[PDB]
RNA sequence: UAGGAUAGGGGCCUACCAUGGUGGUGACGGGUGACGGAGAAUUAGGGUUCGAUUCCGGAGAGGGAGCCUGAGAAACGGCUACCACAUCCAAGGAAGGCAGCAGGCGCGCAAAUUACCCAAUCCUGACACGGGGAGGUAGUGACAAUAAAUAACAAUACCGGGCGCAUUAGUGUCUGGUAAUUGGAAUGAGUACAAUCUAAAUCCCUUAACGAGGAUCCAUUGGAGGGCAAGUCUGGUGCCAGCAGCCGCGGUAAUUCCAGCUCCAAUAGCGUAUAUUUAAGUUGUUGCAGUUAAAAAGCUCGUAGUUGGACCUUGGGCCGG
C-alpha cells in the first residue's frame, strides 16, 4: 500500500513544567500582543526557532574553512533574510542565535497586516484574513500564519473580489438593499 | 473576458499529436467547461475539427480565476482513435460503454467442456 | 453495605443557571490578556 | 576502585551485566513473573462479579471501603476491585460483566484500602463515569 | 523464492532513475539484455520519463509497437529493454540521435549526436581467447563477442565499433595516460586521464585519475572506461565536460548566474 | 583414502583406518510473551528500550512426510499417504485446506465493506487488444499528523485607572468589561443550479441563489490545601458517604466529600490503565558508592585475566611562498 510511504511530523512541543507563573505570564503577554488563537501557536515558533539555533550551534561549532560550514551557513544567513529574520550586515551566523521568537511572530501576515493599515487591530486583521479578504502577490491567501518574506512585504494588499479593496458587496450589504427596495 | 495561455507545449510525430498545458484565466468567472476550452483552442489552432481536442485533470487554483489542465491536440480522427484510451473518447463522444458481472464471466464456462 | 450513596442522596437538588456563553477561541485569550495586566 | 585497563572491556561489560539484576526495576521487568499475575502484561480485563465485599481502611482513616470481587473470564483468576465513586456500588449487581482496570501504581495498593490495586472501569458495557454523570444509563 | 522475480518494486530501483517514491508500487524492472539492469535505462524511462513523449505506461507500448525506435541500429520494441552506457537511441521518424552517457552528479544523460557520430559506438573488451577449433574471440562488457579480433586487443581496452559493418574499426590500449570516463561508485561521470595504476596480487586493481582542472581522484579497474588516445577523446561530452564540482561552485554558479536574470 | 550420490565442493552417504573436535575468550544445555536487518522512541554528550507490519533476506501454507510436471517447486488457489478436524450421501461412494480479498464464528482490553475498476504503477500470456481482490477508487476510521471557525468594528452608556486642568475636579484615554445594551458591515459551517473532479461516481478547489443577534450556528475534558495555576464564598453531610498518584481530608464552623457560583489549565480536544524513555550521577565507560547511612572476603599464597620503571637521533642547518 503505497501512501505509506508519505512524512508527516511533530511541529510543537508542551512545556515540560506545566504550571509556572513566570512562563504562564509570559507567554500570554505574547499571545495576547500578537493575537494568537492558543499556546500552541506560540509553541510551534518556539520549536522552529529551536530546530535554526541547533543548525546555527552545530555549525559555530565547526572551524572556518570548512565547506560545511561555508556552505550551510551561507544558505541559513540566506534563509533568514530572505524572511526578512536579520538586519543588513549581521550575516555573520553568530547574530542567528541572538534571533527571538518575536521575531518571527513579527512577520506573519496578521501582523504585517495589521502593521500596514488595512486592520485598526489585531484580530480585526485575524479575522480579515480567515475571510479571503487579502491577497500576497495575485492570491488569496487566508492562512494568518503565512510568514511573508521581504520580498513580497510590497504587494500585500486586498482581494479584487472583497468588498474592502475589489467588487461586489457582501451577503448583508446586498440583503439590506433587497429588503429596502 | 477568458483567455488562454498554454505551456511546456511541444508537437510529437510519434503518436502525431502536440501536447501541452492549459493555463486559462477567466477573472470573473468560476471555471471553463471543456466544451467550451474545446471549441476555444479550435480557433488558435485552426484544427478543422473540434474532436481531436483533449483536455483533461483540471484543478481551478485555490481563490480562483485561474484553471490549469492538460491539452492534446490530434492532427486525424485516426490518430486519436488509435492513441487515445477509450474513457477519454467516450467523453468527447466518440464512443460507448459496457459493464460487468462476476460470477459465470468465466466462472462455470470453465467446467463444461 | 447498607449506606451505599447515603451522602449522594441526602444533599438538595439544585439546577445551574443560564449564563451567557462566554467566548471561545482567539477571543478567551483576548479576554484573559486584557484581564491579567492591562486592569 | 574500578577496574580502568584498556584490555579490561569484558570485565567491565560483564560486571555491569551481573549487577543490574541488584535494581528492582530491571529484576522485575526481566525476570518473567508479571506473566504470572492476574493480567498477564495487560492494562485491562474484563471479568464477572462473583459478589460485593465492602472492606475498611487502614488507620488513619475510617470507612467503608465498597469493592466486588470479580473473577477475571482470561484466565479464571479472583480478584477484588474498587468501584469508585458515591454511589456507584448500587450500579453492581451480581453476575454481570465488568471491565476492570489498574489502579495506578502499577501493581501497588493505593491509598488507604489494603491489598487492592484494581478498580472498576465499565459495567454491562457502560462507563461507571457516564451513570454516574447520567450521560447514559444500563 | 522458488524462481526468478518479475517485479521491482518502486523503493528498490536505482537510486539514478530518479523515480518519485509516491508515484505507483512498482518500477519497470528491465529486463535481461546487454546491461546489468542496475546499470542500464530501461526504453520506458526513455520515453515516458525523460523525454516525455508519452504520459503513461501504454503509450509507451503504443510508440514501441510502430517500430520508431532504434537501440544501436536495430529496432528494439521490448518495453523494459535495458538500454546502457554508450548505446545509441535513435528515431528516424524524427531524425534524432542520442548517445546515453553519464553525468557528473551519475545519471544517465542523452546527449544529442550527429547522424555521422552514431553509425559508431565504443565497447570495452572483457576478454580475449579462444574458441571452437582454435579461433579467437573478444568478449565486450554489454554482451557482444566478436571473433577473429586484431591480435593486439587485450582486456580491458577500447575498441571502435561501427554498427553499420559491425566489425571493429579502431582500438585503444587501456594505459596510462588516456583519458578515462568512470562508470561506477561515486566517481562515475567525472572524465580524466590515468596517472598511475597499482596492482595487487589477488585483489582489485586500483586507478589514479587526474582532471584536466586539475582535481586528483582514484578508482578500481572495473570502474573506469577509456574515452580516447591521449588527451583528446573520441567521443562528444555533456553540458559539463565530465568536471566534478564542489557544491560551493555551483552555489556560486547559481547565485553569479542570477545577476543575469 | 577409495568410492557412490549431486548441477557441483563437502561425512552428504558407504567401506576401511586414525583418535580426534568444542570448552571460564563460557562450549553443551535452558529461557525467550525471539524471524534478522534497514530502521523506531527518547535523546546535552555517553546511553536505555523497541523493531509482527508495506523495503531487503529467510521461513510456512492445519501437523509431519513423499513426490510428479518443469529451466526453476520438495509447490499446497498441484498430487499421494498418514494424524487432527470436518463436509455432501440415494449408506455403495465423493470432495477437502482463507497465515490471499471481503465476510463469518471463537478468542479476547484490542482491530473496517461479503463495494467499484484495471483508469494510474507494473507483471503476465501466442499477446499493442485478454487478465490481474497485485495495485488503485470509494466506504468505515478523534491510530498518529497538518492547517484552522466559534466572532470583528463602532458610537452609547452605570461606570473603572493613567494621560489633557491635576488644582477642586472631573471622565476619556488604549476601551478593559456585567452589559439576552443600539447599529449596520464581514464571513464560511450548512443547502445547492452549474462547471470541474473521476474509469464511473464521490470529496476537495471554483461558484448562481439561499444561509448569523447571541436563548442561538449554545466547546469540552480535568481541576481550585501542598507538590501545582486557580476560593480561608454559599447550602448539604458529620471519621458516614466519599475524596485522595504522595502528604493527607471528612468525628456539627469541611479551603480536600456531595452541589451551586466563581476562578484555573489545555482547547477540538482532554482524562484514565498498562508498557517504555526522561528525570536516574538511583547501574555510574563518560559518572555513583563501601569507618559510622546498604556495602572490604578472617588472613596469606597462587594460575588464567587486567596492569607494568628508565634507555637506542631526526637533533644542529640550507631551501622556497
Ligand atoms: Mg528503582
Ligand atoms: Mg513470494
Ligand atoms: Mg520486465
Ligand atoms: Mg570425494
Ligand atoms: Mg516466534
Ligand atoms: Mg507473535
Ligand atoms: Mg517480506
Ligand atoms: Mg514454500
Ligand atoms: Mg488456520
Ligand atoms: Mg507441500
Ligand atoms: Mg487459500
Ligand atoms: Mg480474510
Ligand atoms: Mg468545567
Ligand atoms: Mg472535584
Ligand atoms: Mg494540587
Ligand atoms: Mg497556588
Ligand atoms: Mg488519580
Ligand atoms: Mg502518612
Ligand atoms: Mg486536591
Ligand atoms: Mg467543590
Ligand atoms: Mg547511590
Ligand atoms: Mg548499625
Ligand atoms: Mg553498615
Ligand atoms: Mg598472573
Amino acid at each position: 500500500h503505497v501512501n505509506f510511504y508519505r512524512n508527516y511530523g511533530k511541529t510543537f512541543k508542551k512545556p515540560r513544567r506545566p504550571y509556572e507563573k513566570e512562563r504562564l505570564d509570559a507567554e500570554l503577554k505574547l499571545v495576547g500582543e500578537y493575537g494568537l488563537r492558543c499556546k500552541r501557536e506560540l509553541w510551534r515558533v518556539q520549536y522552529a526557532l529551536s530546530r535554526i539555533r541547533n543548525a546555527a550551534r552545530h555549525l559555530l561549532t565547526l572551524d572556518e574553512k570548512n565547506p560545511r560550514r561555508i556552505f550551510e551557513g551561507a544558505a541559513l544567513l540566506r534563509r533568514m533574510n530572505r524572511y526578512g529574520l536579520l538586519a543588513e550586515g549581521q550575516d555573520k551566523l553568530d547574530y542567528v542565535l541572538a534571533l527571538t521568537a518575536e521575531n518571527f511572530l513579527a512577520r506573519r501576515l496578521q501582523t504585517l497586516v495589521f502593521k500596514a493599515g488595512m486592520a485598526k487591530s489585531i484580530h480585526h486583521a485575524r479575522v480579515l484574513i480567515r475571510q479571503r479578504h487579502i491577497r500576497v502577490g495575485r492570491q488569496i491567501v487566508n492562512v494568518p500564519s503565512f510568514m511573508v518574506r521581504v520580498e513580497s512585504e510590497k504587494h500585500i494588499d486586498f482581494s479584487l473580489t472583497s468588498p474592502f479593496g475589489g467588487g461586489p458587496a457582501g451577503r448583508v450589504k446586498r440583503k439590506n438593499q433587497k429588503k429596502a427596495s | 473576458a477568458v483567455t488562454l495561455r498554454t505551456r511546456k507545449f511541444m508537437t510529437n510525430r510519434l503518436l502525431s499529436r502536440k501536447q501541452f498545458v492549459l493555463e486559462v484565466i477567466h477573472p470573473g468567472r468560476a471555471n471553463v467547461s471543456k466544451a467550451d476550452l474545446k471549441e476555444r483552442l479550435a480557433k488558435i489552432y485552426e484544427v478543422k475539427d473540434s474532436n481531436c481536442i483533449f483536455v483533461f485533470k483540471f484543478r481551478t487554483h485555490f481563490g480562483g480565476g485561474k484553471s490549469t489542465g492538460f491539452g492534446l491536440i490530434y492532427d486525424n480522427l485516426e490518430a486519436a482513435k488509435k492513441f487515445e484510451p477509450k474513457y477519454r473518447l467516450i467523453r468527447n463522444g466518440l464512443a460507448t460503454k459496457v459493464e460487468k458481472s462476476r460470477k459465470q464471466i468465466k466462472e462455470r464456462k470453465n467446467r463444461t467442456k | 453495605l447498607a449506606r451505599a450513596g447515603k451522602v449522594r442522596g441526602q444533599t438538595p437538588k439544585v439546577a445551574k443557571q443560564d449564563k451567557k456563553k462566554q467566548p471561545r477561541g482567539r477571543a478567551h485569550k483576548r479576554i484573559q490578556y486584557n484581564r491579567r495586566f492591562v486592569t | 576502585g574500578k577496574t580502568r585497563g584498556m584490555g579490561a572491556g569484558r570485565k567491565l561489560k560483564t560486571h555491569r551485566r551481573n549487577q543490574r539484576w541488584a535494581d528492582k526495576a530491571y529484576k522485575k521487568s526481566h525476570l518473567g513473573n508479571e506473566w504470572k499475575k492476574p493480567f498477564a502484561g495487560s492494562s485491562h480485563a474484563k471479568g464477572i462479579v462473583l459478589e460485593k465485599i465492602g472492606i475498611e481502611a487502614k488507620q488513619p482513616n475510617s470507612a467503608i471501603r465498597k469493592c466486588a470481587r470479580v473473577q477475571l473470564v482470561k484466565n479464571g483468576k479472583k480478584i477484588a476491585a474498587f468501584v469508585p465513586n458515591d454511589g456507584c456500588l448500587n450500579f453492581i449487581e451480581e453476575n454481570d460483566e465488568v471491565l476492570i482496570a489498574g489502579f495506578g501504581r502499577k501493581g501497588h495498593a493505593v491509598g488507604d484500602i489494603p491489598g487492592v490495586r484494581f478498580k472498576v472501569v465499565k459495567v454491562s458495557g457502560v462507563s461507571l463515569l457516564a451513570l454516574f454523570k447520567e450521560k447514559k444509563e444500563k | 523464492a522458488r524462481g526468478l522475480k518479475k517485479h521491482l518494486k518502486r523503493l528498490n530501483a536505482p537510486s539514478h532513475w530518479m523515480l518519485d517514491k509516491l508515484g505507483g508500487a512498482f518500477a519497470p524492472k528491465p529486463s535481461s539484455g546487454p546491461h546489468k539492469a542496475r546499470e542500464c535505462l530501461p526504453l520506458i524511462l526513455i520515453l515516458r520519463n525523460r523525454l516525455k513523449y508519452a504520459l503513461t505506461y501504454r503509450e509507451v507500448q503504443s510508440i514501441l509497437m510502430q517500430r520508431h525506435i532504434m537501440v544501436d541500429g536495430k529496432v528494439r520494441t521490448d518495453k523494459t529493454y535495458p538500454a546502457g552506457f554508450m548505446d545509441i537511441i535513435s528515431i528516424p521518424k524524427t531524425g534524432e540521435n542520442y548517445r546515453l552517457l553519464y553525468d557528473t552528479k551519475g545519471r544517465f544523460r542523452l546527449h544529442s549526436v550527429r547522424d555521422e557520430d552514431a553509425k559508431f559506438k565504443l565497447c570495452k573488451v572483457r576478454s580475449v581467447q579462444f574458441g571452437q577449433k582454435g579461433i579467437p574471440y573478444l568478449n565486450t562488457y554489454d554482451g557482444r563477442t566478436i571473433r577473429y579480433p586484431d591480435p593486439l586487443i587485450k582486456a580491458n581496452d577500447t575498441i571502435k565499433l561501427d554498427l553499420e559493418t559491425n566489425k571493429i574499426v579502431d582500438f585503444i590500449k587501456f594505459d596510462v595516460g588516456n583519458v578515462v570516463m568512470v562508470t561506477g561508485g561515486r566517481n562515475t561521470g567525472r572524465v580524466g586521464v590515468i596517472k598511475n595504476r597499482e596492482k595487487h596480487k589477488g585483489t582489485f586493481e586500483t586507478i589514479h585519475v587526474e582532471d584536466a582542472q586539475g582535481h586528483q581522484f582514484a578508482t578500481r579497474l572495473g570502474n573506469v572506461f577509456t574515452i580516447g588516445k591521449g588527451t583528446k577523446p573520441w567521443v562528444s561530452l555533456p553540458k559539463g565536460k565530465g568536471i566534478k564540482l564542489t557544491i560551493i561552485e555551483e552555489q556560486r554558479k547559481r547565485d553569479a548566474a542570477a545577476q543575469a536574470a
